[PDB]
RNA sequence: GUGGAAAUGCGGCCAGGUGACCAAUCAAUCCUCCCACGGUGAGCUUUCUUUUCACCAUAAUCCACUUGGGCCUUUCGAGUUGUUCGGAACGGGGGCUCAAGAUUGAAAAAUGCAGUUGUGAGUUCUAUUAAAGCAAAAACCUGGGG
RNA sequence: AAAAUAGAUGCGUAAGUUCGCAAGAAGCAUUGGCUCUGAGGGCAACAACUCAGAACUGCUUACGGCGGGGAAUCCAACUGUAUAAU
């Protein structure tokens, strides 16, 4: 069993990964291995971490995914880690409370 | 498990029991591997591979020079009728 | 190839391919999109819908 | 010593983070089923935004148990339908203007 | 300082992940805060520390009992 | 394992000359040393490109010197700003 | 819109993310290979040979649902082959969630083949030098706000 | 030019030196076959295959592949580049 490419492209680049596959017909057949992307992340300046409620959908299928598959139902849900939201909810509240005090 | 060989379509009685081996030793058939008949049924408590009997047959037919006359097949999960061409 | 499991749905649902198996009897309902199948173990109810 | 009832908390987790909330009941003792102090918490599930404008003034409300660590106690102080009016009307008076002003994260 | 004798004299919680919780309960009898604390973290204990009417000493450590 | 003398420089073998290694060795180690973080109070800084020091603890990035988190020149400017305060 | 104490589950503009970027290694599957077993076919057969060889296949798509990581919660050790880590939360109990994966099944035995699983190995894919720091963008996504 | 060295293991390894090296320095040594032994793990209440040792026995020293070494002087520090076709 030696295999050859089936899609018109023939280079071992990262976007052209292939999977060897024994078939029902007992052929051994290369198949395109999907170009998996890492999923949604909290922003790079906030340490760039993978989000919890969100799937690493390729945008090729992200359009067809349910909205909540790419988010949590929290404010900034598809954008920020829960701690990052809570950092703000505190920082919004506490900073305004000092400003409200600087009028006195 | 009783293995069998349906010769009915077309010695061989004898050749087997001399030439079968319950362990390393040949031709020393313990009561646990009885044999006989137009079918050489081989009763056994022992764990023989089935194709071993397809084998002793061919090793038998090559002696009588029949193997280009007749051909073994598994006509059942536990049988070998001897056919032809 | 999604598989409808309960009968109530399947009786609701073009040409259908019955397939007897040993220890089975599938009912492969073809449709515009999916080939729905309904597995049916014991035969007493297999022709119970086959004769439908 | 200040998770007293009527105290307003800003929720810091769940769907309702950033939402204001008065504590209703408060049970600081750990429960056999809630190993955490857990205030009841009516909140703004919708801050307010003739009858052209009336929909806009509708306030949402949520009643919830909440671990003390999942809301933020404030300087401020103050049955889902029943809770809704007592700070619906509380709103119409404007007794707590800030409470019905949502946080801007 | 004198807070060291506090370590043997009585109880002390340590770290914001629970020094804050001694402060809700008001079990806290004092709250030290190292300078190293980031301002929004430190402000947060600084804010509970006001609601609990707890003593506050910029220097996280909380002394529940002593 | 340990070299008698040249440590990180041991990788260079018998080349580039002794002094230049001696002088590369100081910068080479402070460069890969973990430098103290005033933010965390933690040894934690590690360089990630010349003049860039990521903090392993709290995500953060001081600017800093090339082979060292702080230049001696910088020691002056920071207090000198402190005194102007 | 909505459940959940929580991690989170289900149902114009603005900012962020995916795109998106590393040798190796480790691990899982993949694959190939080997072995053991069992079948089936073939071959050797002067002698010997429970034997030698071959084959024993499982596509995308979908549906129900172990390893690595993140996190929630609750009440000096932890850790790797390895240069770590911990009150800025370690470990333990329960939970969440991602990424692979397993198995259940639909496909799908009406196919393949010809007259079976499992087990081992390899392959596969998913730090260092650095005065070197290792593309962009559409598309798309999610949000904040309306 | 040819020959020569040669793999692995265990020993042993000089000057000089920028202390990294030089170094595979150099230099001896043992090595097959066979029948055994020992060691090295997993999961519960079977899996490797390396190392080690031992007798017995064999040599015609009997594939392929695989450094020759040393002492000095000149030059260039080093890796590199470079007159494709002297
Ligand atoms: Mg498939
Ligand atoms: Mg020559
Ligand atoms: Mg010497
Ligand atoms: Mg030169
Ligand atoms: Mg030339
Ligand atoms: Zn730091």
């Amino acid at each position: 069993p030696r295999v050859q490419y089936r899609r018109r492209m023939h280079y071992a680049t990262r976007g052209n990964r292939m999977k060897l596959v024994r078939t029902p017909g007992n052929r051994l057949v290369m198949q395109k291995r999907v170009k998996r992307s890492q999923g949604p992340h909290t922003p790079w300046v906030l340490g760039h971490k993978r989000l919890a409620g969100t799937k690493a959908l390729r945008h090729t299928e992200a359009r067809l995914a349910s909205r909540h598959e790419k988010s949590t139902s929290r404010p900034y849900g598809g954008v920020l880690s829960h701690e990052q939201v809570r950092d703000r909810i505190v920082r919004a509240f506490l900073i305004e409370e000092q400003r409200i005090v600087k009028r006195a | 498990k009783v293995f069998k060989i349906d010769c009915t379509i077309p010695n061989f009685e004898q050749y087997f029991q001399e030439n079968v081996k319950l362990n390393g030793r040949k031709g020393k058939l313990t009561e646990k591997v009885r044999v006989g008949l137009n079918v050489l049924t081989i009763t056994t408590t022992m764990a023989y591979r089935k194709k071993y009997f397809k084998y002793l047959t061919k090793k038998f037919l090559k002696k009588k020079d029949l193997r280009d006359w007749i051909r073994i097949l598994a006509r059942g999960k536990d049988t070998y009728q001897l056919k032809y061409f | 190839p999604r598989e409808i499991k309960n009968l109530k749905e399947f009786l609701a649902i073009r040409c259908v391919k019955v397939k007897h198996n040993p220890a089975q009897t599938k009912f492969k309902v073809r449709c515009s999109r999916y080939l729905y199948t309904l597995v049916v173990a014991d035969k007493k109810k297999a022709d119970k819908i086959e004769r439908s | 010593k200040f998770l007293k009832p009527g105290k307003v908390v800003i929720v810091t987790s769940g769907r309702y983070a950033g939402k204001k909330a008065v504590i209703v009941q408060n049970t600081d003792s750990k429960s056999k089923e809630r190993p955490y102090g857990h205030s009841l918490i009516a909140g703004m599930k919708k801050y307010p935004k003739k009858r052209t404008i009336q929909r806009r003034s509708r306030v949402g409300v949520f009643l919830r148990v909440v671990n003390h660590k999942h809301f933020l106690p404030t300087r401020y102080n103050m049955s889902k339908q029943l809770v809704r009016k007592l700070f619906q009307a509380r709103y119409n008076a404007g007794s707590n203007r800030w409470f019905f002003q949502r946080l801007r994260f | 300082t004198k807070i060291q004798l506090v370590m043997k004299s009585g109880k002390y919680v340590l770290g914001t992940k629970q020094t804050l919780k001694t402060l809700r309960q008001g079990r806290s009898k004092l709250v030290v805060i190292s300078s190293n604390c980031p301002p929004i973290r430190k402000a947060e204990i600084e804010y509970y520390c006001t609601l609990s009417k707890t003593p506050m000493h910029h220097y996280v450590l909380s002394i529940t009992d002593v | 394992k340990r070299t008698v003398k040249m440590g990180v420089m041991g990788r260079y073998g018998a080349r580039y000359g002794a002094n230049p290694r001696k002088r590369a060795k100081k910068l080479e180690v402070s460069q890969h040393a973990r430098h103290f973080c005033s933010f965390c109070g933690k040894f934690a800084f590690r360089r990630k490109a010349v003049g860039i020091w990521r903090c392993d603890g709290c995500s953060k990035t001081m600017a800093g010197g090339a082979y060292t988190l702080s230049t001696p020149n910088n020691s002056t400017v920071r207090s000198t700003v402190r005194r102007l305060r």
